[PDB]
Formats: structure tokens, sequence, C-alpha cells
RNA sequence: ACUUGAAUUACUGGGAAGUAACUAGAAUAUGUAGUGUAGCGGUGAAAUGCUUAGAUAUUACAUGGAAUACCAAUUGCGAAGGCAGGUUACUACCAGUUUAUUGACGCUGAUGGACGAAAGCGUGGGGAGCGAACAGGAUUAGAUACCCUGGUAGUCCACGCCGUAAACGAUGGAUACUAGCUGUUGGGCGCAAGUUCAGUGGCUAAGCGAAAGUGAUAAGUAUCCCACCUGGGGAGUACG
RNA sequence: GUUUAUCUGAGGCCUAACCUCGCUG
């Protein structure tokens, strides 16, 4: 139902325990998503370059057969896999044109939760 | 003392509305006992970020002189007008008045 | 707000209002109408709305809630006490010669000349339409229908706030916390209502409740099963699920009609 | 200095505090 | 306590010798002026302990000068307190 | 933001090293937990003293 | 490693010059430490408040790149 | 009688120094609308928890609360507690110097007054995040804890109440002397070098100290005033 | 698999039945 015009983005939101890739149209409508935990990697290996590569390649040649050729990847959050989440999209067809990083950082906004012992 | 206010207007206004708002703002000071020095209109400039989903605005500078006892009503009749989007009023002294003069004398 | 000394047991915890904003004690003779009180008895004579008796007969002062004299400035002449409401009145005298009894605001003193209409300034006391009250102002006496009067925020110490404006309606936060839409042509008065120190008044006495017009209220728990569905029982007993008199649950049960034709104007309930 | 000297003053001030807490609401 | 050069010159000339800015009488007059013009600000800024303490310090300085006058010349002390309405 | 124009591995390494240089790989691990001023004010008097004794 | 304001005769820091206020800001729109520019503390405070005033007046961006 | 102490005045400046009122952005949370399907979150590994009633993810808008990344620090101010987004109003204080002015007007200070972190108490609002107590999951022989998922008071605001801290430089306030080296803050004299006051760090000589250490901002040599100490426990306990 | 004339399930809009308010229609 969503238009798949050949200009889009890939939001790669990583963290300390997982990573989520979402290939999205140029208007915010998500086309195809994937996750390390979705690609049968439940455990302490969700935050790994191999898991990120598999999660990226899962949706790469899924959104590829939809009409997407050029991507404007937006990377967010810390954690491993930001490298081999763009590596195994640009090496799997669809071409990347930007590596914009949009990691949010508060300007002393909220109280961090109770430093852990 | 010596004050200087700079404010931005809504870019959807016309040339007749942006010329009917600045005069209503300037007649507010000349009625309380002020002396307008240099009223400048930079024009339709672009904003670094987006304000009210807009990325442009008409800038204006007043740079007036009036006692500080009539500076609260002047501030309320800035946030009670819906045509403005941002305003800033700062005081000047014998280190900024000279710079203002020498930069106004530089075209 | 004064705190009486504990001389008597009926005076230990009594707190008397200060009435510091009141100036004149004698009202205006031409703006007073006769009024009699009822003990809840309706026209036919049956006692509906029980627990209201009678005490200290009062007189009614004709309050001007419309304020449809636009462009004519009026000066405050005196701030007086009205027994028929909770807020002070503060009689006004117009420039042409009329005298009215509009309701007073929080910062309304004797000597202020206030103007009505749409071309007035958003100052305390002045009344303006919602299409010209700028934004987020603490307003009161909001009209619910154009040209009818004042309905919302009329008690001592209440106020509302403007939220937004969308073409024909403006969003307003009623004193109860309900967010609702009101036509833009409706009027309102800037500034909070008077008294504002009414919630701090303590009686410390059963006699003041009867001075005000109330009567003692018997608990249905200390009754017989023929009088209330909650009475009866050997010894001190409860009443099961609290009903009112006809089995209507009295805890959580909402009585607002779910098919109310005015449901298209409510944004939050908070009631 | 050493911590053993400052010690036992935590226990002496905790036992009294707990006793005063457990002896409240007595009347 | 908005004190200008002209106001100080006037409050010193009122006691005499406007160029004599060190006389105990002129100093006590200045202290009384800027204490009376500060206790009023303390009525709208009742939570301004920073200026309350400065007012207390000014009172202490004025009391020190009054004690100096009392110990040196008994007549000038009575004259100044009667003309300035001090000491209760 | 960290917009970086554009082989792919060269640009990816450039982006990764710019991300490591702009001081963020360790900026979020410090905000994950809460450090009160009483403990954030001693890591300065114990660091400046070390830098001074290292001179 | 000197102060460009103490070497010259500049005593004020204007905030209406977005082109001039770009010499004390990072490539991503952050105030540069005075260690890299040699500016004294008295003028570093002024240039910081001027950068903040320009940010408020929307002449310099908060989040840039 | 005098000006050196002290205070006032004049000129240059200095700051997160106070009280009140406005205003900005990032981020978190919630709601609406669009896209979309099976996970999300968490740990040393798991589970509780949210999810096919459409979550996590993404776009746009709106609402609300708290705190202000970079500047930013053995910086600076304040008697101390403490003070950090920006603007204005009302104040206060400090430093230097060509002035002019009074002439010991000074120091300390028992009773006493004022201020006084956080937590706590009363009344009325607000409540985004955090989170005492508490409820589940996990570890353990047990776990009334550490760990994980929720969460009330509280944290916030307007008036008040108590007056306690490792309220620490574990070093009371003054004045006067006694070697240097090396940064930095705000002034003066300087075309630069550099010099002189007022604050703030480090090394160290003599001198002190039981030693660790201190060392011109003394724990060095003197004088004045205040508070406190006299083995450990009982005990900051009993009584008033 | 679509088109043309009807029935029905739902939304949106209009005023012209029906309801309400302000000045006196």
């Amino acid at each position: 139902k969503v238009i798949v015009e050949s200009t889009g983005e890939a939001h790669i939101s990583s963290t300390f325990n997982n990573i989520i890739i979402s290939l999205t149209n140029k208007k915010g409508e998500v086309i195809a998503w994937s996750s390390a935990g979705k690609m049968g990697f439940r455990g302490s290996k969700k935050n790994t370059p191999y898991a990120a590569q598999m999660a990226a390649e899962d949706c790469s040649k899924v959104a590829l057969e939809a009409g997407l050729k050029k991507v404007k990847v937006y990377v967010k959050g810390p954690g491993n896999g930001r490298e081999s989440a763009i590596r195994s999209i640009h090496n799997g067809g669809i071409e990347v044109t930007e590596i914009i990083d949009v990691t949010p950082m508060p300007h002393n906004g909220c109280r961090p939760p109770k430093r852990r012992r | 003392n010596h004050y200087e206010t700079v404010f931005i207007l809504n870019p959807v206004l016309s040339e007749v509305q942006v010329k009917e708002t600045v005069t209503k703002f300037e007649e507010f000071l000349t009625s309380r006992g002020a002396e307008m020095v240099s009223k400048e209109d930079w024009g339709l400039k672009k904003m670094a970020y987006e304000i009210q989903n807009k990325k442009s605005g008409f800038y204006h500078l007043f740079e007036f002189k009036v006692a500080g006892e009539v500076l609260i009503a002047f501030e309320t009749e800035f946030r009670r007008d819906e045509r403005v989007m941002r305003f800033l009023t700062v005081s000047l002294d014998k280190h900024a008045i000279s710079w203002a003069e020498r930069r106004r004398a530089k075209l | 707000v004064r705190k009486l000394k504990p001389i008597t047991p009926g005076q230990r915890f009594r707190v008397v209002n200060g009435y510091d904003a009141i100036t004149t004690d004698k009202p205006e003779r031409s703006l007073i109408s006769p009024i009699k009180n009822s003990g809840g008895r309706n026209s036919q004579g049956k006692m509906t709305m029980r627990y209201t008796g009678g005490g200290h007969k009062q007189r009614y002062r004709i309050i001007d809630f419309k304020r449809t004299k636009d462009g004519i400035p009026a000066t405050v002449k005196s701030i007086e006490y009205d027994p028929n409401r909770t807020a002070f009145i503060a009689l006004l005298a117009y420039a042409d010669g009329e005298k009215t009894y509009i309701i007073a605001q929080n910062g309304l003193k004797v000597g202020q000349k206030l103007v009505s209409g749409p071309e007035s300034q958003p100052e305390i006391g002045n009344t303006l339409p919602l299409s010209r009250i700028p934004l987020g102002t603490v307003i009161s006496c909001i009209e619910l229908r154009p040209g009818q009067g004042a309905v919302i925020a009329r008690s001592a110490g209440t106020f509302a706030q403007l939220m937004a404006r969308d073409g024909k309606y403006a969003t307003i936060k009623m004193p109860s916390g309900e967010t609702r839409l009101i036509l833009l042509t409706c009027s309102a008065t800037i500034g909070e209502v008077s008294n504002s120190d009414h919630q701090l008044v303590v009686s410390g006495k059963a006699g003041r409740t009867r001075w005000l017009g109330r009567r003692p209220r018997t608990r249905p728990v200390a009754m017989n099963p023929v009088d209330h569905p909650m009475g009866g029982g050997e010894g001190r007993s409860s009443g099961g699920h609290p009903r009112s008199r006809n089995g209507l649950p009295a805890k959580g049960y909402r009585t607002r009609s779910k098919k109310n034709p005015s449901n298209k104007y409510i944004v939050e309930r908070r009631k | 200095p050493s911590g053993k000297k400052r010690k036992r003053h935590k226990v002496a001030t905790h036992k009294r505090k707990k006793r005063a807490r457990a002896n409240r609401h007595k009347k | 306590m908005y004190l200008t050069k002209e106001k100080k010159e006037e409050i010193f000339a009122q006691h005499g010798d406007a160029k004599n800015t060190g006389k105990a009488e002129g100093q006590i007059a200045l202290f009384t002026y800027r204490i009376s013009h500060l206790t009023e600000h303390l009525k709208k800024n009742r939570h301004d302990y920073n200026t309350e303490r400065s007012l207390v310090l000014l009172v202490g300085k004025r009391r020190a000068l009054l004690d100096y006058l009392k110990r040196k010349d008994i007549n000038r002390y009575r004259e100044i307190i009667k003309v300035l309405n001090i000491r209760k | 933001m960290l917009i970086i124009p554009i082989n792919i591995d060269r640009a990816l390494k450039r982006y990764k090293r710019k991300f490591d240089k702009t001081g963020t790989v360790r900026q979020l691990r410090a905000r994950t937990a809460f450090i009160k001023p009483s403990v954030v004010k001693r890591a300065q008097i114990q660091k400046a003293a070390y830098i001074q004794t290292l001179k | 490693k000197y102060c460009r304001f103490k070497k010259s005769g500049i005593k004020y820091i204007d905030y209406k010059d977005a082109d001039f206020l770009l010499k004390f800001v990072n490539e991503q729109g952050k105030i540069l430490p005075r260690r890299l520019t040699g500016t004294s503390l008295k003028y570093q405070r002024k240039v910081s408040v001027a950068v903040k005033r320009a940010r408020h007046l929307a002449l310099m961006p908060y989040v840039a790149d």
C-alpha cells in the first residue's frame, strides 16, 4: 500500500543489547524492518557484528525486490554493528549515499537511572 | 538607560502588515517618553533552525533609550502579539554604544 | 482570614474570613429585588432536594452578567458583599449614568476605570471575546453562548485558561480540569474571581451551618430498612454496597448520558 | 586514622535510633 | 537605595560642607538615608537575606558612629539623633 | 548531526573514525548511569593533582 | 597563543554577526575552548554569552554539522 | 594636636553574589494520524514485564514536567550553606588608583540575633524522569540485600516549622615580622621586557612537629579576645 | 474482470424538516 519510489533511507538504531534496521521510504513510511533478535540470535550475541550483518542482509534482499535503489542511511545509538550494518547493505545491492549519524544526546535533560553496582 | 531590541516577524505577512506592525511597536515607546535612535530593518533573513515550522523571518532592530520603569509593559506587548516569533532586548553601556555608532556609520 | 482564640469549645477551631477587600456596607437601593427562600419544597409543595432549611433571610442584588455596553468606560464605586453568592460584587458606574452590579475580580480596587468591548486592552477587569484574548490568560466569567451572560468560572477564586484557537472554537480548561471547546464569539473577563480565601474559612460550630441555610443530615446506616435500602440490622452494621435511595450505586457510577448531544465539545472528562 | 575507633559509634547510634522508632506511637 | 553623585552632594550639603564627605554627621545621614530606602525594598523582597544582612551591617556602622559621637561630645549626639529621628 | 558525503569501506572507516574522534563513544556510557556532584567533583581534584605532579 | 581582543582595542562582543561568530565555534556548532584560541577568560565569557545570544536569536544553530 | 589604623567620597572595572518576572533548544514520557510485521526489553546467563486487542521501529503535530551538553576549570563570587541556558527590573559587595574629606571613630566578643546542604513536618497546586517502603522474577543452604521488571511518599512550586552533616582546610578571628622557584584571576605603571597591590594552586630552604607532614594563603617568631580538651566503656545514657 | 438503473452496510458534507439561544420576525 506504501509507495516504494527509488529514494529512501535506512534507520539503524543500535544499543548495548540489540540493533534494529528499518528500510523506509522518503516520507517516513517504513518499508521493511529487521532485527538481530529476529534473525534467531537470542542471547548475548545480539550486539555483535555478525548478528548485525545477518540482520541487515535479511531485509536488504527483501526491500531490494520492491523498487528501492538509493538509500540515505541514518545511524543512531552506540554499540557494535554500525559498521557491518551499512557494510552488508552496500555490499548487497542497494547503494548508500550518506552515513548521517543522528545519535541523540540530551543537554542535561533527565536523571539517569540509579548507577548500578 | 540605553536598550536595544531585535525581533523577528512572521514571513506570511505582507509588506503593508510588516509596515503596520513596526509602527504600532514604535508608537508604544514614543508614548511613554522614549527617544528612538536607529530603527533598522534587515529584511527577510533565513533562520539557522525552524521556528513554528518556518525557516525564514523579517528581522527588525530598535535601539532606543528610555527609563527602565516602562520596560515590562513593552515586554508584555511582545508576547501578546501573535505576529512575532522571537524577540530579544539587551542593555548597552560605554562599551557597546560606541560599537553601535561605529557600525551604523559603516553603511 | 482571622484565627479566633480558643475561649469556647464552639470557638476553638473557628476561622473567620477577613473581608479585607470590602469597602461599603450599605447596598444600592435601585438594584435590589425581593427574594424568598424555600426549604427545598417545589411548586406543588413536595420536599425535593432535602437538607436545606432556612436562616437569616437575605435580599437579591441584580448582577449584570451580560455586560453588553461596549465602548463605554465604567468606574468602580464600591466593593460590597453579596450573600447570594461567594464573590464580592464591586458596583460599577458607567460614564453615561447607568449603575450596574457586575462581579468583581481579584485585583479590582475602588477607582479603576475599566472598558468593555472588543477594542479594549487585556487588563484585569476588562472583558474581551475569545477571538481577542491572546493566549493562556487566566480568564473568568466565560460565556457559553454569545450574548447570554456568564456561566463558567463564577465562584470565588476560580479561573480558566485559554489553550488554542481553531477557526471557530477555542479550547478552554474549566476550573474542574475539563478541556472543552467554546465558540470564538463568546466573551470572557480577564483576571481571577474575588475572595479566593473562602476555602480557608472554618466554622468550628454547628450553628453556622444553620445560619447558612443547611440542616442536619442523618446517615442511612442509622435507619430502618423501610426508610433506606442501607438501614436495619441488630447492632451497628454496614449497608452493603452504598446505594442512594433507589438502588443507584454511589461510588464510581457515572450519571452522564453517553448519548449527550454536547459530546462533540469535550476533550477530557476530569469530573 | 584507623576506622575501628570511629566504629561502634555507628552501632551505638543505630540501636538507640531503632529503639526510639519502636517505642513511638505508644502513649 | 538609589544613590547618585548629586544625591550624595545634596545630603552632605544639607549638613554642611558638601566637600566634607568624611564628617560623622554626613556619614550617619547617608547611612540613615540608604537604610530607609532599603527597608522598603525589603518589604517587597522579603526573601532577600543578602540585602537584609547588608542592612544589618549598615545599622552596625551607624551604631558605631553614634557610639563614637556619644563618647566624644554628648551634645552633638543628642542633636543628630533629634534631627534624624534615630534611637527609637 | 554527523553528515558525511561519499568504494564503501573507505567511507565507512572515515565515518567510524570521525565518530570516535568527536567524543561520543564514551559520552553515552557516562550518561547511562547517574554521577552525583559529590563524586563528579573529586575526579577533578584527583586528576588536576595528578597532572600537576606529572609536571 | 595571545588574545585577539587584548592585542587589538575591542572591548565588546557583538552577537548580530553570524559570520564573525563562526571563529569561536566547533565544526558541529559547539563553543571552542579558550585553550585553542588563546582568548583570556574575561573575553571567553563574553564570547560564550554572545554565542548563546545568537543561538537564541536563531543566527547560529544548536545542532549543526 | 597628627595621619599611618579605620571609615566616607571621586574615577576605572569585576564577577554561577541575591530577589522577582519573562523566554529558548536538545532529550525523556504520553496522545493523534500515516507505514509496517513478530518480536521488544533485560541479564554473567534467564525469567517477571509490553506485545497478532498490532508492540519495538519511523515520520509529522500536540501536551506536560524537571534540568541546562559545548563554554567549563585546583576558574570566579559569597560570612558560611551555596551559587551554571538567555533577558530585564530592584539591590548588595569587592579590587586598583592622581584625588578630596573625618581624625583612633579599632580588634575580639559570654548571654543574644540572623542565615544555615540534604532528609523530615503542615496547608494548597503540580507530577516527565528518578525512586525510600512495597509487589513479582532471578542467585543462594537461606537472601527481609546486591541483579532485573513495576511502583507510593519524596524530589518541583507558593507560605510556613526543625536546626542537624565527613556543615572538612578534621587547622577560630585580628595585626606585625621572616628565603626562593613556578602557573593562573581581576587592576595600576609600562612602545616590550618586566615591576607593584588584591585573591587563587604546586615544589621546597630555614624554622616547627612523635612522625606523616606544614612551610610567606604556616602547623615559623611574638601580643589580644572567644570556644573547647583532662584514660576507655557506661554515655551524649539516666533525671530535671 | 468492468459498465449501466436499484437494495443495503458505514463515514463526510448541505439545509429545508426538528431542537435551542439573543434581540423583538
